[PDB]
């Protein structure tokens, strides 16, 4: 299984005697065991791309060749750890060291061998039974929020000829063994599936269930679905944070992945600095964000493979978890450094550059990419389902929208949560655009919505022609200041930035305003709109002559009511149950319409 | 690449034998006895191919050659309905369930359009929920209400079952999962939510023969 | 037939990209197709587009990763990618290798086609002199439809091109006052997408007629180079051997294009524009001259070629060439988008290159030309007009140019806004035509002869 | 309730044509199945060995 | 760098010629 | 009304769904009509094998036709053990023949340590000296070969031509 | 028309750059005219 | 150790430009170093840069002319480059090579490091917390350094960059509410700009705490291209070994980026865009990232690197792929150095990105925010209120605008005008900030909260 070193012209090492090798094959060479791959074969003669430094690599020195391709090794113990971009554990490597640095050819296996896990089988299989692929047979007690399910790897199937009793095993170890056509495989709780492959599903489903983030803006007018794309624009001062937190802390996902590609060494620090420290109620207790929480990380100067490799090894991770009927939330940090990681290795390749100097098939990556999210009907005889989410951030140098990997990925992606830094200036967070962000999930939802709460949608199309008219009339009030302007306009400009103010503005470092329940938010738009039309009948019904009703009378006489809407944020869902807001905002609704009644 | 769904040639006859294995593992799990009679009759097609050894690789054959039910679409809504009736029956395991009602709600959920999405698999994943929570729960006064309860619960729906909504069940539902939810600090409250569900209920000893 | 046995190799000598290079080959045919399997068993396939001596460069279609070099498994089957075709394959769905994906079986050929096809020879192609009433004011009117034309709609990513499409599909008729079998080739798409045009045929009632092949984007990037070969080659045998007329449509042709790219770049081909190789002209007209009707023959195949414009660049060298292949293009954009216009369609830059011959007396009505060429000068002259406010103001512009404004404004909303279920006759749509030019005095009607204007317009 | 039962009834017709076809199908290939056997059968026994027209000297 | 990429390849395919 | 339409429209859908599965499902049993017909083919074929007076004859030209295939100066013919006894003068008559119609003298060896499978129908395979070129000519290899080229006429032969083409261009 | 018909080239490149930021300065100095000449139109107005 | 004997070789195949070409070595390694001796008994040192087999070929650091194909020996070391590090060459000067330049002695080494290293462990990165005051008030007071942070200086060519990295050597140091030390090193300097670091830091006293590295103009440029990494191998030695702070600054990276090309081309690499190889990225993220603070120890590295821009263009890859991967920039203009200011530092478009966490109470003083946000609104307020001057004249201003306009002349002459021989602490520089906003009465200072104002605004 070796081969020799022929020679050296830098980063990509020539072998001999490599003649029983493929193409995209993993290697291991020289005595530092250096991580590469396979790319040109000629002969018996292999042409390896060696990720890092080969600095003292010898002529003659060995090459060990390993059968499978990039991989992703999937197990117990991949929940609350840190892995490289090519599925090295840096929590290990740091600790099993006692170094600052990532040795060169390091070589710890992504999951230790050393961990006793208590593994259950399912108690239903039983010796002679028939198993397929996507079949659990057993789960893995790892901590309190996420079972880890044991799933026979796809591809492979067979008569079941051996079931471990309920104990104590190590990744090690053998749990099931199995026989198809005379041929018996021994498998342990890892499975190993190559990273460039798509894990397979029994069928691809619509999304149509909601992913419940905790803002009441990138929610109630510009909603994503479980399984559906996104992205986000990542600049210094957009407030992405709000979106990271928010997503990871409070979403009805089971299982979230941060995935970094290739940022500042200090920007990686402050994620897993952060991630760390961020906790959530779950049965009345407080647990630890990385009980339920993966987390790739590479930063700019780690080796181009793995900042490349990065983005398709998170997903990997998060597929894996799908096939267990979870569903799964990945961020990537920045697709932009995952395309410039992309383009190094292209120019490396000498390929002829396309589009600012992209490779010609940067297209055809990202589609595959975001393709492999969804919602989907899971391997196994037991029936369940999951779904992957991808809420990928964008950050092209300048800020263009030019830049072909954030056009590529616009016209991917269904729904777009345009950040602005204006707003935060403004200290106006989350900092949302409003007129460029977008959702193309709003029809696949509307049987959700209909089915469970009925009004909803009817009050974020107003909600959204109200902030659009606000807009449209800007440059009637910068040349009138109000004066010569109608009072239905008023209505509008003066309802809109109540919206901008009390709704679609949340502060999350209030313990009130943490989290927005959905039945909350829809209340709160409801009155809002509610109002807005009750004001516009109160003048439109009076305007006549005579006797008319206008914004000055309505402000005046009812200011109590406009007080009342704007405390309605106030509603803390931990000390208030669903019964008592939604009696108060009933109560709001009442005095509202009979503040009006009062005028006519 | 006939690639039939998600599923290559090998791949799709290989999860068609794996569902008619399970099937016939629920069905001796579900009913050892054999005593649901109508409901193994809706299975004959996949239960005859139970109790032979065929070593994987002849019922393999037979679902490439078409003599197995291999439609995958048909096996999986026939498989769901199977399992989920499982999950009504063990979730309440410390409770028998009389047959007749095993086989109604058997029919009411054969005749459902799409069973996944139902308020019947709602209402079993919310019990899973509390019945997985207190498998592994600390003695504290919480886990003490919320085993308590749930054994009620249990109770209940061993006699009524859950696609006959029944207000009774659906508020015990309501004040379980508000009690699970609630922080592990607060004592007063879960005493007096607790306490309201006692003085509620319109029995005098609400778990008395219910738990020892 | 090839009653000989095929050869079986395992004299691999090289792979670099996607291709894999053997040696030792006897007589080594040209565009030959090669079926290969790698040490796990998988089965893959590609074809030679080089042979020199006992060498061969073999481009494989699903892809060159995994391809061993001791244990590869190749055999050459003798023959050029000559496709199984049949009347039955409409109602089926298909892969971009050919391959069924409906649980149907595979294909009982009636023959098998070569997938280049062959030229149409000039001096029996016969001339497109009937017209398709497409139903959409915005085509039917200023960019007639003809039955064997190539038209593609040019846009861009987010806009509703799959929804206009859709509609095309079943409101399509005639305007003689007839059942089209579609091919539908769904490259480069994700699910939703090609889901959406499979459910709409359904709903339609029409799945009986349509043939779709799909290659979806986590397929593999050389067969979408294949598939709308093979969706014309199926519409070739509907409607020259069968006298079938087909409607062929092919999804975001860029998708075909970056797919080329990337073989161009492999096989370090010259370059023309923005990377694409200098042949990529010549690669399209292999796709879209495979239409129109052929003289003693009752069948057509029209062509609806939709492609994504990258960054809405007109010029980019994929709308570029296409435009110098097909019959014009119905083009949308997002200036009509952005205003909840549909369908955003956009005559401006929009021609069909048979209008002049599928209209008037005998054909719709015989002011059609009229009344088009008009409308042109009256929407051009009120962008121009926009374009000039702008800067001097409402209060700058006369009697003249006001017209010019009501009529776009009256244009755009009551001539392109429709509805996807608005299907509006040919003649209605010229009678709105008339509405909107009676805005203006006779006299500023300048592109009408009075033998016209002086029957119509007093209407 | 009753475009349900009229529904539910069409795809018997549905499946009695069908296995009429199926049937129809089946007996029309038995009148050319023992001829098609024997004219693929001489194909296959018939080896023809031929060296490629390429072959020089 | 087309022109640049050719004229690599060129004189790889001189040397090996000249071994 | 709308709602009565869309429900008019899934009855249209359910309808359709209808005729597309019945349509599949007549596909699917046509083409188990063709599996049958190749099957009891190669039970034919079988029959014919177990004639030696046939085979034998059969074997002379599958071993000629390989030699002329592979042009190599070194042949290595691979063969199931029951069948050594007809290959060998298969073989014996061929090489007479192969150096007067290529005018090349090969040595032709038979494989006596691997064997072809025992439920191969019939027929030999070649291989070249390093084993990397090799031609398959059994008789299972030759039944698909040629009824993958002659399904057309077999489709018309058993259900039909059909009505509606008119050319064969 | 469309473009100002220069040749491509690194100094077209630079020129242009130079030109746009001409341009973006003029463009905010005749803002600021126009916006001080408003106040005063309203204030003149107002008087 | 190895304890092997040397392997020297007289065996030549050839030598094209910098490149000799050897024959017959026994199992060379890549990035060995070798020594050549020449016929004229002059020696010349070297690296290989590929081992083809037999043939290792190696690039010469200095010239080779002069080198035959018959008699220069090669002799080979059996190891790569590995720079001996200890404590005591701090306060040395050194050529790119690592040789002495000061007429003192060869380090006598702790260790030997190979110059390019390893990565940081992320797990292990602190994220950077207090400040390391540079004197320097349009950078302390404006857009501070954090003790942990990467931020560029980028200016034109002609601008005294030079003099204010000089100026940062002597005068940078702790806040002080003997572990500090800085290393320097210059990258294709020419003679006169030489002299000037070393003879400016040799009489004013810092050198005690600086490492300097001199790679000239005329040095050889592979040199050129290790000296960076010799300078971060010394401070990754010094920080994190020996537990003290380390400020790494890296000047002219943009002659670096023009080294590096050379090296490309003498591989015989496709260049790639504008003319830099495609591995450009990873090669200065290699050298930047080797910074920053680690758990478990008190050291900490920062990096000033600091890049003439080429063309004045800060879309060239040079800045641009530099500022992609670091946290803010300083950016030198070249208005303030006409208008004669030094140092001439913009505050408008520079941006420290780690500020919020290098200043504030236990790190500067409590109001250090709260006066850098009013200081930055007041001076974008003057030059805006300079403008409309330009075309209002001064008596269409109200007095708040004479006041924004009196701030920013003495901004400018106080606050960033300082001279090269003038340290001012963080407090002084604040101290100033103080007395230019008392210009403004309180209610005109909307972004320094009341509480803020009334403990320090008055006196």
């Amino acid at each position: 299984t070796f081969g020799y070193v022929h020679g050296v012209s830098g980063p990509v090492v020539t072998a001999c005697d490599m003649a029983g090798a493929a193409m995209y094959e993993l290697v291991r060479v020289g005595h530092s065991e250096l991580v590469g791959e396979i790319i040109r074969l000629e002969g018996d003669m292999a042409t390896i791309q060696v990720y890092e430094e080969t600095s003292g690599v010898s002529v003659g020195d060995p090459v060990l060749r390993t059968g499978k391709p990039l991989s992703v090794e999937l197990g117990p113990g991949i929940m609350g750890a840190i892995f490289d971009g090519i599925q090295r554990p840096l929590s290990d490597i740091s600790s099993q060291t006692q170094s600052i640095y990532i040795p060169r050819g390091v070589n710890v296996s992504a999951l230790s061998r050393d961990i006793k896990w208590e593994f259950i089988p399912s108690k239903n299989l039983r010796v002679g039974s028939h198993i397929t692929g996507g079949d659990i047979y057993g789960i893995v007690n790892e901590n309190s929020l996420i079972k880890h399910k044991i799933m026979l790897p796809p591809r492979s199937r067979g008569s079941v000829t051996y079931i471990a009793p309920p104990g104590n095993y190590d990744a090690s170890d053998v749990v099931l063994e199995l026989e198809f056509e005379g041929v018996k495989e021994k498998l342990s709780m890892v499975q190993v599936w190559p990273v460039r492959q798509v894990r397979p599903v029994t069928e691809k489903l619509p999304a149509n269930h909601p992913l419940l983030t905790g803002q009441r803006v990138l929610d109630a007018l510009f909603p994503c679905v479980q399984g559906g794309t996104t992205a986000i624009p990542g600049a210094f001062g957009c407030g992405k944070t709000v979106i990271s937190q928010s997503l990871s802390k409070y979403s009805n996902s089971d299982v979230i992945i941060y995935v970094g590609c290739g940022e500042r060494g200090n920007e990686m620090s402050e994620v897993l600095r952060d991630f760390p420290e961020l906790t959530m109620e779950v049965d009345g207790k407080v647990e630890s964000i990385m009980k339920r929480t993966a987390l790739v990380a590479n930063t700019s100067n780690m080796p181009v493979a793995a900042r490349e490799a990065s983005i398709y090894t998170g997903i990997t991770l998060s597929e894996y978890f799908r096939d267990m009927g979870y569903h799964v939330s990945m961020m990537a940090d920045s697709t932009s450094r995952w395309a410039e990681a992309l383009r190094e290795i292209s120019g490396r390749l000498a390929e002829m550059p396309a589009d600012s100097g992209y490779p010609a098939y940067l297209g055809a990556r990202l589609a595959s990419f975001y393709e492999r999210a969804g919602r989907v009907k899971c391997l196994g005889n037991p029936e369940r389902e999951g779904s992957v989410s991808i809420v990928g951030a964008v950050s092209p140098p300048g800020g263009d929208f030019s830049d072909p990997v954030t056009s590529a990925t616009l016209g991917i992606v269904q729904v777009f949560w345009g950040l602005d830094k204006k707003l935060a200036q403004r200290k106006h967070f989350p900092s949302v655009n409003w007129l460029i962000s977008y959702s193309k999930y709003m029809r696949a939802l509307d049987e959700y919505y209909d089915k469970h709460f009925t009004e909803f949608v009817p009050l974020r199309t107003k909600a959204k022609e109200i902030l659009q008219e606000e807009e449209d009339l800007a440059e009637i009030v910068q040349l009138v200041g109000k004066a010569s302007l109608a009072e239905t306009d008023k209505i509008t400009l003066e309802v809109a930035k109540l919206i901008k103010d009390d709704f679609l503005q949340q502060n999350g470092y209030t313990p009130y305003d943490r989290f927005c329940p959905f039945y909350k938010t829809v209340g709160m738009l409801s009155n809002m709109i509610s109002f807005y039309d009750m004001a516009r009948r109160a003048v439109e019904t009076t305007a006549q002559s005579d006797n008319k009703i206008t914004w000055s009378i309505i402000r005046e006489h009812m200011g109590e009511i406009l007080y009342k809407l704007s405390s309605m944020k106030f509603k803390d869902p931990v000390k208030d149950g669903e019964a008592k807001i939604k009696a108060d905002y009933a109560q709001l609704l009442e005095d509202m319409q009979n503040a009006f009644r009062s005028l006519e | 690449g006939i690639k039939m769904g998600g599923l290559t040639s090998e791949q799709y006859h290989s999860q068609v034998v794996g569902k008619i294995g399970y099937i016939a593992r629920c069905m001796q799990t579900i009913d050892p006895e054999n005593n649901l009679k109508k409901i193994r009759e809706d299975y004959q097609d996949v239960l005859i191919w139970a109790e032979k050894n065929y070593r994987f690789e002849e019922i393999l054959e037979a679902s490439k050659s078409g003599k197995c039910p291999n439609d995958l679409d048909a096996l999986s809504r026939r498989s769901l309905i199977l399992q989920e009736l499982l999950r009504l029956v063990s979730s309440i395991s410390p409770f028998k369930m009389k047959l007749d009602l095993i086989e109604s709600q058997y029919e009411k959920m054969k005749q459902h359009v799409n069973l996944w999405k139902s308020d019947y698999h709602v209402k079993l994943n919310q019990l899973n929920q509390l019945t997985d929570y207190l498998k592994n729960a600390a003695p504290t006064p919480k886990n003490n209400f919320l085993r308590a309860m749930t054994s009620v619960l249990q109770m209940q729906i061993a006699q009524y079952g859950i696609t006959e909504d029944n207000e009774g069940i659906n508020q015990l539902f309501k004040l379980g999962l508000h009690l699970l939810a609630m922080a592990n600090e607060k004592i007063d409250e879960q005493y007096h939510l607790f306490k309201g569900y006692v003085k509620d209920q319109p029995e005098e000893s609400p778990f008395e023969g219910i738990l020892p | 037939y090839l009653s000989q046995p095929r050869l079986t190799y395992k004299t691999v000598s090289g792979v670099n990209g996607p291709l894999v290079i053997l040696d030792h080959v006897k007589f080594p045919r040209y565009a030959e197709i090669v079926h290969l399997t790698l040490p796990d068993g998988t089965k893959r396939s590609g074809q030679v587009l080089e042979v020199s001596g006992s060498k061969a460069v073999v481009q494989v279609f699903e892809g060159t990763s995994g391809i061993d070099a001791k244990k590869t498994s190749c055999e050459f089957t003798g023959d050029i990618l000559r496709t199984p075709v049949s009347e039955d394959m409409l109602g089926r769905v298909f892969n971009g290798s050919g391959k069924p994906i409906d649980r149907g079986p595979v294909v009982l050929a009636e023959d098998f086609l070569d997938i280049m096809g062959q030229p149409i020879n000039p001096q029996c192609r016969i001339y497109p002199e009937e017209m398709i009433q497409t139903g959409i004011s915005a085509i039917d009117g200023m960019n007639s439809i003809a039955r064997g034309q190539k038209i593609p709609i040019f846009s861009a990513a987010g806009l509703p091109h799959n929804e206009i499409a859709a509609q095309i599909c079943r409101q399509a008729g005639l305007v003689k006052k007839e059942n089209f079998a579609i091919v539908f080739a769904a490259m480069g798409v994700n699910m939703e997408t090609a889901r959406f045009f499979k459910s709409d045929f359904e709903e339609n009632g029409s799945m009986d007629n349509v043939c779709l092949f799909l290659n979806l984007a986590n397929d593999p990037t050389i067969e979408r180079i294949i598939t709308p070969r093979l969706a014309l080659t199926t519409a070739e045998f509907l409607a020259y051997q069968c006298e079938k007329h087909v409607l062929v449509i092919l999804t975001d042709m860029s998708s075909y294009a970056e797919a080329l790219r990337e073989v161009s770049a492999a096989r370090e081909e010259v370059p023309g524009r923005r990377g694409f190789p200098g042949y990529m002209y010549t690669d399209l007209a292999t796709i879209y001259e495979r239409a129109g009707r052929v003289e003693g023959r009752n069948g057509s195949i029209t062509q609806i070629p939709i492609l994504t414009m990258p960054n809405d660049d007109i010029t980019h060298p994929i709308p570029d060439l296409t435009g110098y292949i097909t019959e014009g293009q119905i083009y949308v954009d997002r200036q009509l988008h952005n205003r909840q216009i549909y369908p955003p369609i956009n005559v401006l830059p929009s021609l069909s290159r048979l209008m002049k011959s599928a209209i008037g007396e005998g054909m719709t009505r015989k002011d059609h030309a009229d009344v088009s060429n008009q409308l042109y000068a009256c929407y051009a002259i009120g962008k121009d007009v926009q374009a000039m406010k702008a800067v001097v103001g409402e209060e700058a512009l006369t009697s003249d140019d006001l017209l010019y404004l009501e009529f776009l404004q009256k244009f755009e909303k009551n001539f392109i806004t429709q509805g996807p279920y608005e299907n509006r006759t040919v003649y209605e749509t010229l009678d709105i035509g008339w509405q909107l030019l009676r805005i203006f005095p006779k006299e500023m009607l300048k592109r009408i002869p009075q033998s016209t204007l002086s029957e119509f317009y007093p209407r | 309730q009753a475009a349900m039962g009229s529904q539910g009834n069409l795809s018997a017709e549905v499946e009695q044509a069908t296995r009429r076809q199926v049937q129809g199908m089946q007996s029309s290939q038995q009148r050319n199945r023992e001829r098609v056997l024997t004219q693929l059968l001489g194909m296959v026994c018939d080896v023809r060995p031929q060296v490629h027209p390429n072959y020089r000297i | 760098f087309y022109r640049l990429k050719k004229i690599q390849e060129k004189k790889k395919i001189i040397k090996e010629k000249s071994e | 009304e709308k709602k009565e339409k869309q429900i008019e429209q899934q009855k249209k859908i359910q309808m359709s769904n209808l005729m597309n599965q019945a349509r599949l499902k007549v596909l699917r049993a046509r083409d188990d009509l063709i599996t049958d017909l190749l099957n009891e083919a190669k039970q034919r074929l079988s029959k014919v094998v177990k004639d030696t007076t046939r085979y034998q004859v059969l074997l002379d030209g599958l071993v000629l036709q390989g030699l002329y295939q592979l042009l190599e100066p070194r042949m290595i013919v691979r063969c199931r053990k029951q069948d050594f006894p007809l290959v060998k003068a298969a073989v014996q008559k061929a090489i007479p023949m192969y150096k007067i119609a290529t005018k090349k003298d090969v040595d032709v060896q038979i494989d006596l340590e691997a064997y072809l499978p025992e439920d191969i129908a019939g027929g030999v395979e070649i291989y070249n000296g390093d084993r990397k070129i090799k031609v398959s000519n059994t008789l299972e290899s030759r039944l698909d070969l040629i009824a993958q080229q002659m399904m057309p006429e077999v489709r018309g032969a058993l259900f039909g031509a059909n009505a509606n083409r008119k050319f064969l261009d | 028309k469309d473009r100002i018909e220069i040749f491509p080239s690194r100094m077209a490149q630079t020129i242009m750059k130079a030109r746009l930021k001409g341009a973006q300065t003029g463009r905010n100095l005749l803002k600021k005219k126009s916006d001080a000449l408003t106040l005063r139109f309203r204030q003149i107005l107002k008087k």
